[PDB]
């Protein structure tokens, strides 16, 4: 019927890239670039974050069958984004999302592109579908975000300072393979389940059952604290890693 | 596994003929040579590289494989050319969709006259496509293209909804601008015709009914070339568009620039007299100008025309037989 | 875009309808015939028809009634054609110029309502005060007969009663009313209603509904005297009005169903009645006066005269003299006599009219050697089947062969001299367990006969139960001599079996000729055949002997010759069989891409293919590969008559719609999807039904006839006796007579105030389109008809294109020579 698309931490160490010689640290910096210039490009065209991320989705779930030593990141960044443009109905013209990825990158990045972009780009269009099985249809965090935000009732100042802080961590969990290792249900209670660590912030009050300690539980069931602590370990990495801090 | 599509070529297909020519590609009959079972393969071609895979190709690849019922068709897996050995920029080969085989469709029958169909025949119908059309609305999909053509049936009188290759979400909280005229003239609802552009699932009900009517008089109901002389059309019948039955009409951007001749009245009850009480008031419900006030789909099925109605009993539509050759 | 010509080679000779009035004078008594677009108009004499005035109308003749409003002096007619074009016309005649006034006229139809099953009825109120029409299930229109309704507007009053068999104006009333019978699920009643012009509705009718039999078909209209109406069935016809009720169940008329009646005394005591099997009866309606002076209805007797033609309409016309129009068979004039004559018969015939009858199938042959070809016709049905052979030499001589029972298919066998004809005739099951035929036909008067004895389908273990009195159909194939028509054998058929396709043909290297039907298996209770035999004759020395029999799974429609193979379609499948040298059929290649495939043509080695609603689908053998390709289908859904290959792009095609559709190749080779896609170029409402196109000509042939404009020529027979000619022309040729068209038709005055363009446009009940591709040859050809200040008027301002001369202009004279050179094909 439907294909799978998770795997667990352990398999990245055999992606195709892994299996050609190129380090963990390399892979993830290459997708952390691929996702971001994904992100980049189509802030700049106007794109609704659904169209964004979906992008980011099949980006990310390419390399796990393809190398990146083969396939250019940044071409299949914006074939991505082209298609997901015209999944998510917020369509451009490929000659657009080039001229945006030329003024992005640097001359030695657009050199993967090689001597015709729009080309490099449009005959990717059919690798991409093969690969992700024509399973084009995805859901994102976001959409759970609110679905059980609007069923928390309290200050209204503290939880919207939750939902912000929780969004933020969505848009950043996109540079990891978070995407390929738990469903979006389970990542927007992480961030949610994060943000309220942050904010000191009990959530179990918020919800219909006050008593239940456990609130992930009346949206995601079958979710053990193990997996929450998880996602939270690998989101804030991505901070301690670079300069930046935890937005509060 | 039986998920990974793309890969699987149409070798594994012997084809029959083209059944038809689609908007995007032409729709071939084929037989697979592993079950026997009969699909019909739509043409996906990417060579014009225009812009790519076709976008109503992409509409109905992402809303199909969500969309489980009955009366919306299934498509079983999409299938590729043979394609070029480790060199995917010289690859041009197309893609091909494949759907189950329908016998029929509902336009060719009607066009040659030969079927003959009774008020439970259609009652069978009929509510076969409102539950596939509110288990597509109940899913906040929108068709946006109901045609005879895109109604395909089974001789077993099974009926199955086709084309979705113009469907698109519908939020009802944020109305967003789209495509102005969708539904084909036929079969508009006045909405389109007054270019709403921020369309409610309510433009698919308007056309069942032209539907409904259709299959009672073996004839379109309004039939016209001109977007104005269908809106004078459906004046004649269901009243002209006016304050009273339609509050919100002077919104509607065309609604002064486009004008019946004259005020009429609504005529729907006598004009179609011949038609079953039961099934009259379906009509009036589906076929009201004012898109707010006009009935949904699970109001017509929760009908005294339909809900009594069992699916058990199917009844197949008259088989034309030797004598009628 | 494809140009092509047609023109008529006989006009309509079925009788769709008659009626007597007085209608050219208030003094002479009128015979009014109807044929198909035709109106034949007659004055009775002692001795028989006087014809007067025959005019065409553009549309085909649904109502025909005469009527007498007060204040005229004659009687005026009402038509109304079957696209719902509504006229009132009226005789008058100058010295010796007739023409036909149309005093009214307008077109009926509503947006919206369904047709109905029995079809237009036509009925006019005894006092002339409206037209009623009953056009649509549920609905009844009223036509109001004021002087000032001109355009005939008419408004409907809502029927509850939805499916409605029969009705008429009642006599006697006190206001218009209706009596008819209906069918709902509870059987058949009669009930009735009066007409209010002044409140625009029905109101209770005089009296109260009546159960009646099942199968009640007809009403008839008592007058004055009696009053009410007589209801006509299968086994019973009984009498209502009001409180009285009569029923007589006469054991003779069971045997046969009635289909029309007629008036013989105008008080309505003696009525005639005639069924499918030819009988005519005589309905006696014996009187009682009481001492009060009232005259009621005392008794129904039926009355067997003898035998007609199987008759459409009946109309008495004086003395002892009854027309009888037949659709089925050939018309008559026949006497009634007082005293019978030493066989029982009280009916004695005195002429008979030339029907060419439903004409099933035809051949073209030339039997004398002569270049022309003469048309060999499979014409009529059961009693009036026939065989027609038709030749040119200015009328049509033609040969009428009596079969008394139905042609079904005709091939011509010249090796043997002889005709192969397929045929059918009725037997009833009788007290034997077996069955008896009504009459000798054909197939029992060969001068040899054989019986199939095969095997194939023996081991049965089916069950088809049989009653006593069901008609079954025997099929027959008739080898019938050439030069004496006598049938020389008859090869019944396998019980059950149904032939229906015949060809006669050599195959592979065997040099005998075959005769080879294509056969089906059929059974009540199947939708479609589900058995079939192919079975290969050789006809020698005065014996039929079964060379080969093949057993396909279905019915084989059609079969073709094919390059010495036997293209046969079986249902869906269209199959392509080689002859061994075992003489036995071999499989070679499958088509399997059609819901039926009725209809099959072959040009080289392309193949058209005809489905019921499929429209047609041009395939191709591809000898290298030893099977069959799709080159084109024609997608816009149409249900197929007939079909014929014009040439190598075009392709005609015949709608049960009463319309011609002509398919080209697109002939733009850029995408796979163009050449794939037939494009429709020629659409024309002939008005007639087509069942058989054949390559041909009539004319006399001396190598010396000058080359006509025209090229090709594909004959056609249809329904109602009609045979029409297609042919093609040149851009320029076409251009020339469709301007001339347009010219004409502002020229000449239509019955009816009938527009010519709306006539032959293309008209399925969902769809109408304007004609195109088509030249109506019949309005070409009446530019010689026309006065000289006509003439004159049409040919202003014409002129011709691409010639010696681009641009030339037309003159009177010139056009009278195009015209009469056209005239010359046929
Ligand atoms: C006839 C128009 C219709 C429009 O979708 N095409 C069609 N028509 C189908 N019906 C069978 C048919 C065969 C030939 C002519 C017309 C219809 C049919 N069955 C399966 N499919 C797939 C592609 C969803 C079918 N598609």
């Amino acid at each position: 019927t439907k294909p799978c698309w998770y795997w667990d931490k352990k398999d990245l160490a055999h992606t195709p890239s892994q299996l050609e010689g190129l380090d963990p640290a390399t892979e993830a910096r290459y997708r952390r670039e691929g996702a971001r210039f994904i992100f980049d490009v189509g802030t700049r065209l106007g794109l609704h974050y659904d169209t964004l991320a979906t992008g980011i989705i099949y980006f990310h779930r390419f390399y796990m069958f393809h190398s990146f030593k083969q396939f250019p990141r940044y071409v299949t960044g914006a074939c991505c984004l082209f298609l997901a443009g015209k999944v998510e109905e917020t369509p451009k013209k490929c000659k657009d999302i080039i001229k945006t990825a030329r003024s992005l990158l640097n001359d030695v990045q657009f050199g993967q592109f090689g001597d015709d972009p729009k080309e490099e780009v449009m005959v990717l269009e059919r690798i991409l579908l093969q690969t992700i099985k024509f399973d084009l249809q995805v859901e994102h965090p976001y959409q759970f975000l609110l679905k059980y935000a609007k069923q928390l009732k309290g200050d209204k100042n503290k939880i919207q300072k939750l939902v912000q802080m929780a969004w933020t961590f969505v848009n950043d969990s996109l540079c990891t393979t978070l995407s390929l290792q738990w469903e979006p249900e389970i990542i927007a209670v992480a961030v949610m389940y994060l943000a309220g660590r942050l904010c000191k912030f009990e959530i179990q009050e918020w919800t219909s059952k006050p008593m239940y300690r456990r609130w992930w539980e009346q949206f995601v069931q079958d979710v053990p604290v193990d997996v929450l602590e998880d996602i939270c370990h690998q989101i804030l990495d991505l901070y301690s890693q670079g300069k930046q801090q935890m937005p509060h | 596994t039986e998920s990974d599509w793309g890969k699987r070529c149409v070798d594994k297909f012997d084809i029959i003929g083209i059944i038809g020519e689609g908007t995007y590609g032409q729709v071939y009959k084929a037989k697979d040579k592993d079950t026997g079972e009969l699909v019909a393969l739509k043409k996906v071609r990417l060579d014009n590289e225009k812009e790519g895979f076709p976008i109503t190709a992409i509409r109905e690849i992402k809303i199909l494989r969500q969309l489980i019922h009955r009366s919306v068709v299934n498509m079983k897996e999409i299938v590729t050319d043979k394609q070029d050995a480790l060199d995917f920029k010289k690859d041009k080969g197309a893609f091909y969709l494949v759907f189950e085989y329908m016998d029929h469709d509902l336009m060719g029958l009607l066009e040659s006259g030969l079927v003959h169909f009774s008020e439970d025949h259609i009652k069978s119908f009929m509510k076969q496509l409102m539950e596939g059309l509110e288990y597509c609305h109940k899913k906040n999909f929108l068709h946006r293209d109901i045609k005879c053509s895109n109604i395909l049936l089974n001789n077993s009188g099974q009926i199955k909804l086709a084309d979705f290759g113009l469907a698109r979400l519908y939020n009802s909280e944020e109305s967003r601008p789209y495509t102005n005229k969708v539904i084909t003239l036929w079969y508009r609802p006045p909405e389109l015709l007054l270019g709403e552009e921020r369309y409610t699932p309510a433009i698919d009900v308007w056309s069942c009914g032209c539907i409904l009517g259709e299959l009672f008089t073996k004839k379109p109901i309004f039939q016209a070339n001109l977007e104005l002389a269908q809106l004078e059309l459906i004046s004649r019948l269901c009243g002209s568009p006016c304050p009273a039955v339609w509050p919100d009409v002077i919104r509607l951007p065309y609604f002064n620039t486009m004008k019946p001749k004259k005020q009429y009245r609504r005529r729907l009850r006598e004009e179609f007299s011949f038609i079953p009480s039961a099934a009259l008031d379906l009509l009036d419900h589906m076929l009201t100008l004012d898109p707010s006030k006009r009935c949904t789909a699970e109001q017509t099925l929760q009908s005294d025309f339909l809900k009594d109605v069992e699916l058990s009993k199917m009844a197949p539509p008259d088989l034309p037989h030797w004598q009628d050759c | 875009m494809s140009y092509n010509y047609v023109v008529t080679a006989q006009k309509p000779t079925a009788v769709n309808g008659c009626v007597t009035g007085h209608f050219t004078s208030a003094e002479d008594l009128n015979l009014l015939i109807a044929k198909n677009t035709r109106l034949e108009i007659y004055v009775v004499t002692a001795e028989g028809l006087r014809p007067v005035k025959e005019v065409g109308m553009y549309g085909k003749i649904a109502v025909m009634e005469l009527f007498r409003p007060k204040g005229e002096s004659k009687d005026l007619l009402f038509i109304l054609t079957a696209k719902y074009n509504a006229c009132i016309l009226e005789y008058k005649q100058s010295g010796e110029s007739i023409d036909i006034i149309t005093r009214a006229h307008g077109n009926v139809q509503d947006r919206i309502g369904r047709p109905s099953e029995t079809g237009i009825i036509g009925i006019i109120d005894p006092e002339c005060r409206m037209i009623g029409l009953r056009l649509y299930d549920g609905l009844f229109k009223v036509i109001p007969l004021d002087r000032d309704n001109k355009e005939l507007k008419a408004f409907n009053i809502r029927l509850e009663e939805l499916h409605v068999i029969d009705v008429k104006f009642l006599y006697g009333c006190q206001a218009p009313t209706i009596c008819f019978v209906y069918q709902d699920p509870q059987g058949r009643h009669v009930k009735t209603y009066e007409v209010s012009l002044r409140e625009k509705e029905f109101n209770k009718g005089p009296w109260k509904q009546e159960n009646v039999e099942a199968e009640a078909s007809m009403v008839i209209a008592v007058p004055e005297p009696f009053g009410g109406a007589i209801i006509i069935g299968q086994e019973s016809i009984t009498y209502h009005n009001g409180d009285k009720y009569l029923a007589i169940a006469p054991p003779i008329i069971k045997q046969s169903t009635i289909v029309c009646h007629n008036r013989v005394d105008p008080n309505g005591s003696r009525y005639l009645l005639g069924d499918m099997e030819g009988r005519l009866f005589m309905l006696l309606l014996e009187k009682e006066e009481q001492m009060d002076g009232t005259v009621t209805l005392k008794d129904l007797r039926v009355e067997l005269l003898g035998e007609t033609s199987i008759a459409e309409c009946l109309t008495y016309l004086d003395n002892g003299v009854v027309f009888v129009g037949s659709r089925l068979g050939d018309s008559q004039l026949v006497k009634l006599n007082v005293d019978s004559n030493e066989q029982g018969s009280y009916v004695v015939a005195m002429e008979t009219f030339t029907n060419l009858g439903p004409i099933v199938d035809m051949c073209v042959v030339d039997l004398e050697r002569q270049g022309q070809g003469q048309l060999v016709t499979c014409s009529g049905a059961f009693k009036e089947g026939s065989l027609r052979i038709i030749r040119n030499g200015q009328k049509l001589h033609i040969r009428t062969v009596p079969l008394y029972e139905s042609p079904r298919k005709i091939c011509y066998q010249e090796v043997s001299q002889c005709f192969g004809v397929l045929s059918s005739r009725i037997e009833v099951q009788d007290t034997s367990g077996g069955t008896t035929a009504l009459r000798p036909s054909a197939s029992t008067q060969a001068l040899s006969s054989s019986v199939s004895s095969s095997k194939l389908f023996s081991s049965s273990t089916a069950p088809h139960e049989t009653s006593f009195g069901e008609e079954v159909e025997v099929h027959n194939l008739l080898i019938i001599d050439q030069h004496t028509f006598e049938v020389l054998h008859a090869h019944q058929f396998l019980q059950n079996e149904y032939a229906l396709s015949l060809v006669s043909c050599k195959l592979g290297k065997d040099p005998n000729t075959y005769f080879i039907v294509g056969t089906a298996m059929v059974y009540p209770e199947e939708a479609e055949p589900k058995q079939g035999r192919i079975v290969v004759f050789q006809y020698s020395d005065g014996k039929l002997q079964t060379v080969a029999e093949k057993e396909v799974k279905g019915a084989v429609y059609s079969m073709v010759e094919f390059n010495g193979k036997l293209l046969a379609s079986i249902n869906s499948t269209v199959r392509l069989y080689e002859w061994t040298t075992e003489k036995e059929l071999r499989t070679e290649c499958n088509h399997y891409n059609n819901i039926m495939a009725l209809y099959l043509k072959t040009k080289g080695d392309f193949i058209l293919v005809g489905d019921l609603m499929r429209s047609v689908l041009l395939l191709a053998y591809k000898p290298m590969e030893g099977n069959f390709e799709e080159i084109a289908r024609d997608f816009n859904p149409n249900w197929m008559s007939a079909v014929e290959i014009l040439d190598d792009d075009n392709f005609l095609g015949a709608e049960n719609a009463f319309n011609l559709f002509v398919c080209q190749k697109d002939s733009a080779a850029t995408t796979d999807e163009e050449r794939q896609h037939l494009q429709e170029v020629g659409l024309f409402h002939l008005g007639e039904f087509v069942n058989v196109f054949c390559h041909g000509s009539l004319v006399m042939q001396n190598l010396g006839e000058t080359s006509t404009p025209t090229q090709g020529s594909v004959l056609f027979g249809t329904v109602n006796g009609m045979i029409g000619l297609v042919t093609s022309l040149s851009e320029s040729w076409y251009n020339l007579l469709l301007d001339m068209q347009n010219r004409l038709n502002k020229v000449i005055k239509s019955v009816g105030k009938i527009e010519h363009s709306f006539w032959r446009s293309f008209h399925t009940e969902r769809k109408t389109e304007p004609a195109t591709g088509f030249i109506d040859g019949d309005l070409i050809e009446s530019f010689l008809d026309i006065s000289r200040p006509k003439m004159q008027e049409v040919v202003a301002n014409l002129q011709y294109d691409d010639g010696s001369g681009m641009k030339r202009e037309a003159t009177a004279d010139d056009l009278i020579k195009v015209v009469e050179e056209l005239t010359r094909i046929h």
